[PDB]
């Protein structure tokens, strides 16, 4: 199976989220990646989780990159969630003009699968 | 008559489509809540 | 041919909306009798 804070980070299920990062084991486990390549971070927005995103980034998630050279922006940007892609955006502002393997952009991302009330916050 | 029975069907799928996202938001919010002891990892 | 399938819809599209009524009752119970420990607030 996969690993207790990949699970806690996609539900919602922000208790355990806060446990998980204050174990002696919670400073390495918070930047590790599946056979996805996704971090906590990843998946947590992805989901549209936006205050377990949040504690993770207070604790200083870094902004790695999937194995289709995605970053968080353009995860939550895909699913259509606009709260968290203005906090995203307010804490790191360099995330919304990156690209990917394929080329693509935020606003590419988010035509391809017909998100239209992100595309009016993505411009 | 066909005109006026595409538009009852678009307001009965508007009506399907607005409970079944407030039912997401709630089964969503379970999975955040749920007590999960036994079936733990 | 068109005027009896454009029937036939609107028959499926009122058991669908039957179907999701009962079970957002069921789900709206829910939250209000589920156990919340560990993730209380």
């Amino acid at each position: 199976n996969e690993s207790p804070l990949h699970f806690a980070a996609r539900y919602g299920r922000y208790n355990t989220v806060r446990q998980l990062l204050d174990s002696e084991k919670g400073s390495f486990i918070i930047n590790e990646s599946d056979g996805a390549g996704m971090t906590p971070l990843h998946i947590s927005s992805q989901q549209g989780h936006t205050r377990v995103v949040q504690l993770l980034l207070n604790r200083g998630a870094l902004l790695h990159r999937d194995h289709t050279g995605r970053n968080p922006l353009q995860l939550a940007a895909m699913s259509g969630y606009t709260e968290t892609i203005e906090l995203l955006h307010s804490v790191h502002s360099h995330l919304l003009d990156q690209v990917d393997k394929d080329g693509n952009t935020a606003l590419h991302l988010a035509t391809m699968e017909n998100k239209p009330h992100a595309i009016s916050v993505l411009m | 008559y066909i005109n006026a029975e595409l538009e009852r069907q678009r307001r009965k799928l508007r009506d399907i489509s607005r409970m079944l996202e407030q039912q997401h938001h709630l089964v969503r919010l379970i999975v955040q809540k749920m007590e999960i002891k036994t079936e733990a990892d």
